């Protein structure tokens, strides 16, 4: 073997063919962002979710 | 749990274009032409 697979057809693992190491492979990062704030008359700063 | 699957099947359907996977209608074929599968495998996986 070279490399896997996950749920889908997309590659998870990876063997290292350098140096025969297994390797996995995570998504780099992503999500939503949420802001919470109080109202823009009684202040105007937020969090950030 | 079958709508999570059958959104997430089709990520291998190629809906008529030339490959479910899209490095291989960049790397392998003219930019013009790239752009012409690509807009049918974006609009495709827009539907679903
Ligand atoms: C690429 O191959 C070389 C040898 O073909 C590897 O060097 C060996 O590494 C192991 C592990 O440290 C040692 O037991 C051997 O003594 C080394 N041999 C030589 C000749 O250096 C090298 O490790 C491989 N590359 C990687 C990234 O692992």
């Amino acid at each position: 073997q070279q490399f896997g697979r996950d749920v889908s057809d997309f590659t998870d693992s990876v063997r290292d063919p350098k140096t025969s190491e297994i390797l996995d492979i995570s998504p780099c990062a992503f999500g939503g962002v949420s802001v919470i704030t109080p109202g823009t008359n009684a202040s105007s700063e937020v969090a950030v979710l | 749990a079958q709508a999570l699957n059958t959104l997430v099947k089709q990520l291998s359907s190629n809906f008529g274009a030339i490959s479910s996977v899209l490095n291989d209608i960049l790397s392998r074929l003219d930019p013009p032409e790239a752009e012409v599968q690509i807009d049918r495998l974006i609009t495709g996986r827009l539907q679903s």
